[PDB]
């Protein structure tokens, strides 16, 4: 519904619609535009973009391409500091307004409508559970003279030893000794439980949060499984 | 050996280093031990040459059989620190099995191959750095005369494997004590082959086992880095 969308702008008194998509490697990616911008055009035809501009994407001549909003994932964004509401959108090709070849969210669709059309089944179900690290400082860099790599975190096993302005209060979570310590052993509850809060505001559905096996911070974020394209979304 | 130690810790010294003879300095790389030759002999004739295994006397054997009898108690001066037994571990190269043989290199008792008989003799493996040469030296004698006069059969040469897998019968054959208070303890009881000949007396031999279990103490009783490690977050 386009119409939940203009309502939603009021209701929250959006000044901004923040457009969003996804490459082919992988990453989310993002343009914004007034909220007075908004009007029926817009979700009939979409707005229009440089192509060439994306890793993978047209090359040298035909550049532009179409950004079509999908009214069905509105969501204001929980970060920024203006009013602004999250709309993501496919990549249509311009004229045809098809759905461009490159674009993951439509090979995504399409692979959904595939299903249906085989008959063998009408819905996909993942629930997909991406586990992460959660750190402190992370440095990098490789130039001609050499490289490097350096992690740290307040958790690390190796900070055992490490003198801190305020004192080393020393619980932390050994290699691979980080399933379930409670606190303060566990330094990340307040911030796990935030993003679950977080997460659900923006529509998602939270099983479960714990922290994960690795010392220096992995933890765990389960959501509820969800269609094909949608769980990608989420 | 003390003119050896004398010179290896003086010429650091001038070099602007700093030498230990210490069994394990360090954990994870190897320890430093001091394996000792021995072989006996009259009218210069040697009396570990002859028919039996790997070209050696039933002498030979009797004193190999000594040796392995009273281990443990030659261990309190062959191994007269708590660090000895940071290096006699169940680890591979580890001569710590109570055998003898001319290749299994897991067997604390190594039978040297050479071809002039008159260099046949046995390799005491277990022995460090550590230990008072004289005393070390002479429990290992007596052990050895020990064998002999009561003609204590070795029993048949270890040639298989170590102490890891093997692990079948849990293959508890024969071994070296385990820590300093054991080998302390067996020398408190299995003294008798010492005060043969007078050599030792029980004066002597209890006044060393003071002196050691007042080290022996220093170590049981201070906290180790590690237990922090393993037990602050408890
Ligand atoms: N068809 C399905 N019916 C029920 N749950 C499903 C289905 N398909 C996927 N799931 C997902 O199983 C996942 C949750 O549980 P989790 O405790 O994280 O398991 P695991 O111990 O394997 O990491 C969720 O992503 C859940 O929604
Ligand atoms: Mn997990
Ligand atoms: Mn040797």
């Amino acid at each position: 519904s386009a119409e939940h969308v203009l309502t939603m702008l009021n209701e929250h008194e959006v000044k901004f619609v923040d457009l969003r998509f996804t490459d082919t490697k992988g990453k989310e990616q993002h343009v914004t535009i007034p909220a007075h911008q908004v009007n029926a055009e817009f979700f009939e035809e979409g707005k229009m973009f440089d192509g060439s501009s994306i890793g993978g994407w047209k090359g040298i001549n035909e550049s532009d391409m179409v950004l079509m909003p999908d009214a069905s994932t509105a969501v204001i964004d929980p970060f920024f500091a203006d009013s602004t509401l999250i709309i993501r959108c496919d990549i249509l090709e311009p004229g045809t307004l098809q759905g461009y070849d490159r674009d993951p969210r439509s090979i995504a669709k399409r692979a959904e409508d595939y299903l249906r059309a085989t008959g063998i089944a009408d819905t996909v179900l993942f629930g997909p559970e991406p586990e992460f690290f959660l750190f402190d400082d992370i440095r990098f860099g490789a130039s001609i003279s050499g490289s490097h790599v350096a992690i740290d975190d307040i958790e690390g096993a190796w900070n055992s030893s490490t003198k801190y302005e305020g004192g080393n209060k020393g619980h932390r979570p050994g290699v691979k000794g980080g399933y379930f310590p409670v606190p303060p052993v566990d330094s990340a509850q307040d911030i796990r439980s935030e993003m679950c809060l977080v997460m659900e505001q923006m529509g998602l559905v939270v099983e479960a949060h714990h922290h994960e096996v690795a010392t220096a911070g992995q933890n765990e974020v389960a959501t509820r499984f969800n269609t094909m394209t949608k769980k990608a979304d989420e | 050996i003390q003119i050896y130690k004398y010179v290896v810790h003086n010429v650091a010294h001038r070099f602007g280093k700093t030498a230990t003879f210490m069994p394990k300095p360090m954990f994870g790389d190897n320890g430093s031990g001091m394996h000792c030759h021995m072989s006996l002999a009259k009218n210069g004739t040697n009396l570990f040459s002859g028919d039996k295994y790997a070209g050696l006397s039933e002498q030979a054997l009797y004193y190999i059989g000594g040796v392995i009898k009273h281990a443990k108690a030659i261990n309190a001066l062959a191994n007269p620190t708590t660090n000895s037994y940071k290096r006699l571990v169940p680890g591979y190269e580890a001569p710590v099995m109570l055998a003898y043989s001319a290749r299994n290199r897991s067997a604390s008792i190594r039978i040297p191959v050479v071809a002039s008989p008159k260099a046949r003799r046995i390799e005491v493996r277990f022995p460090d750095p550590a230990a008072n040469p004289y005393l070390c030296f002479a429990a290992l004698l007596m052990a050895g005369l020990d064998g002999i006069k009561n003609k204590i059969h070795p029993g048949e040469p270890m040639d298989k494997n170590l102490y890891d897998l093997p692990p079948e019968e849990a293959k508890e054959i024969p071994q070296v004590a385990g820590s300093l208070e054991e080998a302390l303890n067996a020398l408190d009881l299995d003294r008798e082959f010492l005060k043969a000949g007078g050599v030792f007396t029980d004066e002597a031999i209890d006044a060393y086992i003071a002196l050691r279990r007042e080290e022996d103490d220093r170590v049981r009783m201070t906290p180790h880095p590690v237990e922090f490690e393993l037990y602050y977050s408890v």
